């Protein structure tokens, strides 16, 4: 699927919509 | 209050002071290390280990706040502490904004607990800072002049030289330079004068008003002494 | 008389200067809000700002002088401010002729209220200006060696360096930006010793002097408080 | 202990001393009459003439050590001395390898012996170097603000501009450049600013901080007596 | 004597030495009011008017010498001034060889009677000379540290950067320039360390001490205050 | 006619004799 | 003939031998 | 042969092997 907030992510396991890869998940600026 | 009182005991304890302390210098070495042109695996383990000095940082504070019922918050340095240490949490799980990587910054600043976290430093640092106030009166009027001199240069010369002058911030920015007497001559006044010859009565008098105003600054500290 | 003292009791009240001192800063910050490439009806409606601001600075400069006559006169930084309005009333009815736009400097010159109008300020530079005087010998004896070392140095290096040296301004004016010790090497001196071998033994010695003097006058203000 | 003592009646002369101080500055008008854009035979006669300095340098400190036996290591210009000597005789007889020239670095090393061999440069140096420990703890302050700063600077300018912070130390030197305020707009903040426009906000209060505390520094030696 | 003691009341009338001062300030404009983008008529009478100046001092210094013998150059400030009157007289007499113009340098240097004619400069810089001897020794040891550490700079950055280090000159030259912030890092520390890496561990410590003796040394000078 | 010192200036309602416009009317020498 | 010490020269009364104009003859340092 | 440790050297009498020419034979690194 895709990875959630906080999960770890790479190139093939992106983060879910909303998010940005930075070794795990995180959240962007509202 | 029998784990309250365990809990403050380790806090206050000179050896959780110390292991912070190392702690931080630890992590301050580890940031440190730190060589831009890579964009190695190496840049991505610097993000790992800022993650787990900050967790601790955080248990550390969080223990701080308990042992200090708000008490800390009233101390300027804990306030400070929880602050930095908030920021440095925050970044940890929050992003950046694309245009510009400000938060990456919010992480690099943690490394200001050197002085906080450090009771000499702190110490000597809450004297020079209550030096400071005895001059707050010529910072301000320092500054005064700067506006003024800043606003009169940028209405004048505004026209060509708009990087050194062409609004009040850049004026300041040049006006400050000046003050510091670096490149003042080849690289602003002498240009400034090819165009607009009497230019130099602007500078020299400002000149001298700052310098002697920055002496009589030490005097001031002279005095104190 | 009684419209006379109630004329006075505003002009004296503590609310009439406040009341000059934040029109002031906000004509100031109204001017500071200007940049050069502008020239979009910007300056029309800035010319418009000071056109108000200058009328109501009459107004009040009027007021001033009236209560208090030959006294507002003997006080100089009174008279200094009806000179500073007095200024930019007449850049008001006159023009820049053409070739210079002097009197448009004359329109920004008036800012200098920032310290005048200010009590707090007044004194503050009173201080300083009372300073200055104990050590005017020493500024005039540096101002000699100035005129004497510049004429020297004029009639030596004029000839292969006219742009740096080739009158007695020129001169003083180079001399003076070695004092700060900007580029006094690589920008000055080394171009010069390019033809003039021994023209160290000249600046080096100057150096000394000045900076060792500059020196002292520091220490003369350090011995006068 | 007959010839032991004619032995420290030479050591202790003043006539002996005396001797080495003009041997010594023999020596060092000898080594300083070197031009290196020379390529001559006289290469070799300075490297003879060295290795004669050195014999004799070596004879006058075993006679000092044959005096004082371990008297001698005690006083610190003692060993000093004995250890300029012992790295001249070293570098005679052995060699740079071939990659880096340090070995005759070595050799030119030995100049210190003007103020080690000479008692009032030994007690002028050693007031100045009594005035140090007041001010080790501000000087252990601001290299702690280079070291914070530095890693900050490094982490935020680190990535365009690695020639003056690629790492912590070109950024080191940049830092100490800045507080020297040598081309710090020109050269450097002004070319930052051009990619990162808020550079200013990092170093005019840096230029503030570091400049501000050395002032501080100065100031202790004006409390300092 | 009656003529010896009329000339002496002259000689030493405020009239007689502000008349001097005057007339020295008159020169001093005089030559200072000197454009060398010249090469006009002007230079000539320029030199003309030196000479007039020079035959007064000369004059005026040749009754000085008639009050006081011993005494005038007895006074450092009396002979100093007879010796700069000398110099301008030796230019007056002849001229400098072509390849060197040092000759009208001194015709030039002349102007230094602004201050020792003038009693009140005489007093100042006197108080100045001797607040000097006080740091002499600090004087010294700073000239001897910069010896040393410019034969080991020369020795060392002689090879590639002859221009600032070919000699012991050039680099008591640059060791100054160093000493003053003047362009440090980006004209020299910089280029040199391209070559030698490692060369930023010299001058730094170089700038501490010397930095630091020179506010040693304006810390003597406000020892001599407080 | 014209516009006299001080008075408002602009395309249609131009400065007297001596006059330069600047929203007003400004003279060029006394 | 030609213009002795301290004599006034120019272009066509030039300085003796061994003595060099400058508005007078001077000499040249032996 | 060869010109050993302090042995004087030039162009045609070499050091021994570990060795080099400062006028004399010096050690390189033991
Ligand atoms: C080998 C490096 C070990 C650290 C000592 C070097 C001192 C120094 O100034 O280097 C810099 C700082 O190092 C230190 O000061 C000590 C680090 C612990 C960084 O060097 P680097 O280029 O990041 O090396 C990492 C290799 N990928
Ligand atoms: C656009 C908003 C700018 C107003 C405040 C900016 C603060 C500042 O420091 O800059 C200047 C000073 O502004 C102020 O201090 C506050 C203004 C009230 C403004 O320059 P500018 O006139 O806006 O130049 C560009 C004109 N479009
Ligand atoms: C002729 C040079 C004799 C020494 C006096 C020169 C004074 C000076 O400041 O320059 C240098 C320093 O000389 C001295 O101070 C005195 C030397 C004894 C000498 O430069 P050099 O290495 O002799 O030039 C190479 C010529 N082949
Ligand atoms: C043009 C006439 C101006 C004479 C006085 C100017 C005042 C000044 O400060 O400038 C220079 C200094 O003059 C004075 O201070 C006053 C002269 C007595 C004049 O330079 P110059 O030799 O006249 O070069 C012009 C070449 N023909």
């Amino acid at each position: 699927y895709c990875q959630k907030w906080m999960w770890t992510c790479d190139s093939e396991r992106k983060c879910c919509e909303g998010m940005v890869c930075r070794l795990w998940c995180k959240k962007k600026l509202w | 209050s029998h784990m309250y009182l365990r809990i403050t005991n380790i806090v206050e304890s000179s050896f959780f002071t110390k292991f912070i302390i190392y702690l931080i210098v630890l992590n301050t070495l580890f940031m440190a290390m730190e060589h831009h042109p890579m964009t190695e695996e190496f840049k991505n383990v610097l993000a790992i280990g800022n993650l787990v000095f900050t967790g601790i940082f955080a248990i550390e504070i969080i223990l701080r706040i308990y042992v200090h019922r708000i008490s800390f918050f009233k101390d300027p340095w804990s306030l400070f502490d929880s602050l930095i240490v908030t920021l440095s949490l925050v970044e940890l799980f929050l992003a950046d904004v694309e245009g510009l990587s400000v938060l990456r910054s919010f992480r690099l600043l943690r490394v200001f607990r050197l002085v906080t976290a450090v009771p000499q430093m702190r110490k000597i640092v809450s004297a020079l800072i209550s030096v400071i106030p005895g001059m707050l009166s010529v910072i301000a009027l320092m500054t005064l002049f700067f506006y003024i001199f800043a606003i009169m240069a940028t209405q004048l010369f505004g026209e060509r030289f708009p990087e050194w002058f062409g609004t009040l911030g850049e004026s300041f920015y040049t006006l400050f330079q000046v003050m510091t007497l670096e490149s003042w001559s080849m690289g602003i006044v002498r240009p400034l004068m090819e165009v607009y010859p009497y230019a130099w009565v602007f500078f020299i008098p400002f000149i001298f008003v700052v310098t002697f105003v920055m002496i009589n600054l030490v005097v001031a500290i002279c005095v104190d002494a």
